[PDB]
């Protein structure tokens, strides 16, 4: 039942400073090491840190050079990562896991969700989110275009989470001009269903955007 | 012994109780 | 640093088992582990301590390691083994070190013809003096297509920013192709369309600005 929710990503300048948290449940936190790793978008896993069960002994990637510590708060069943003079490099997502195998090699038996990392000179921008109103013909798709926005990551619900099946969200595009636009799409059965209202829930945390649009002929 | 090689790398590093 | 060498991609043909590498100096020495990322999806513990499976891992999955040389072999595969493998050790001072990573391709898979869905701008972004056209294609295999955009059955040659291929749950494919217009450049054409190529047949769809 072990569970690992990470929180603390987003965007950050050359140079600035972010502190990530790993809350863990389900078992013993604090009899386990913990790690923490990361992987670059489109790239492989590449570790960061590991900490000892009661906090004493951690160890470093050649890379971090002093500039990040890992900590935990064995009371509070949470783990950290603050990372200082952040380079465009250390652009990654970043997991926290835990060890399962010491003494006998490592092993990280479980890790959290993720969460973005994004290091960048450009500023953030939040999307317009525009309807994708079908034409087309029993079913019938509809949607949501979420228009140039920096940086990643934008996530799509419908009708506040209600609607999921027929739900398709598609990866990005990262336009010449810097920003990024995607597209929310859901099947649904024409005609039939135009007696329920369809609503994107667009939210866009580093830009503080949060959108319902309503998606209607 | 590869395990109790190993062992003793990890003894080092002293991060899981003993 | 240190080393463990993968081969980026390895393919597996119908009824053959899966065989995946890694290499380093004294790896015989380390323990390896493996690890299985599909797509959009965190990393997950198959092997560890060279040649065991975590709980709720199959059998069919096994690994070892001797000389140089640690092996992740997979017998029974199924289309939903397609994943990125990675395997792991330490380095010199016992850091944990990656390898980087093998995408393997289970061969055989039937092919899928693109769905393709094309929407007009919005009123609301032509009140905005711009028009994005969105093109999604869905389903698709393998993950090769080609997209072209047509005004007036011409080719389009500006405006147009397509996404790589990614794959989906279904180990099936999905793009986005988006033509960025002005109001004015969506007005000066009576239809654009979208076709999408995909193994030597394609599929178009068309918009008309004049309702």
């Amino acid at each position: 039942e072990v569970q690992l929710v990470e929180s603390g990503g987003g965007l950050v300048q050359p140079g600035g400073s972010l502190r990530l948290s790993c809350a863990a449940s389900g078992f013993t936190f604090s009899n386990c090491a913990m790690h923490w790793v990361r992987q670059a978008p489109g790239k492989g896993l590449e570790w960061v840190a590991v900490i000892s069960y009661h906090g004493s002994n951690k160890y470093y990637a050649d890379y971090v050079k002093g500039r990040f510590t890992i900590s935990r708060d064995n009371s509070k069943n949470m783990l950290y990562l603050q990372m200082n003079n952040l380079k465009l490099e250390d652009t990654a997502v970043y997991y926290c896991a835990r060890e399962g195998g010491a003494p006998s090699g490592w092993a990280l038996d479980y890790w959290g969700q993720g969460v973005l990392v994004t290091v960048s000179s450009a500023s953030t921008k939040g999307p317009s989110v525009f309807p994708l109103a079908p034409s087309s013909e029993s079913t019938a798709a509809l949607g949501c275009l979420v228009k140039d926005y920096f940086p990643e990551p934008v996530t799509v619900s419908w009708n506040s989470g209600s609607l999921t099946s027929g739900v398709h969200t598609f990866p990005a595009v990262l336009q010449s001009s810097g920003l990024y636009s995607l597209s929310s799409v859901v099947t649904v059965p024409s005609s039939s269903l135009g007696t329920q209202t369809y609503v994107c829930n667009v939210n866009h945390k580093p830009s503080n955007t949060k959108v319902d649009k309503r998606v209607e002929i | 012994d590869k395990k109790q090689k190993v062992h003793a790398l990890f003894y080092k590093l002293d991060i899981v109780p003993i | 640093s240190y080393e463990l060498t993968q081969s980026p991609s390895v393919s597996v043909s119908p009824g053959q088992p899966a065989s995946i590498t890694c290499s380093g100096d004294k790896l015989g020495d380390k323990y390896a582990c493996w690890y299985q990322q599909k797509p959009g999806q965190v990393p997950v513990l198959v092997i560890y301590e060279d040649t065991k499976r975590p709980s709720g891992i199959p059998e069919r999955f096994s690994g070892s390691n001797s000389g140089n040389t640690a092996t992740l072999t997979i017998s029974g595969v199924e289309a939903g083994d397609e994943a990125d493998y990675y395997c792991q050790a330490w380095d010199s001072i016992t850091h944990v070190v990656f390898g980087g990573g093998t995408r393997l391709t289970v061969l055989g898979q039937p092919k899928a013809s693109p769905t393709v869905t094309l929407f007009p701008p919005s009123s609301e972004e032509l009140q905005a003096n711009k028009a994005t056209l969105v093109c999604l294609i869905s389903d698709f295999y393998p993950g090769v297509v080609k997209v072209a955009w047509k005004a007036d059955g011409s080719a389009v040659n500006a405006g147009v920013e397509t996404t790589t291929p990614s794959k989906q749950s279904n180990n099936k494919y999905a793009a986005s192709s988006y033509l960025s217009l002005t109001s004015d450049q969506w007005k000066s054409h009576k239809s654009y369309s979208c076709q999408v190529t995909h193994e030597g047949s394609t599929v178009e769809k068309t918009v008309a600005p004049a309702e």
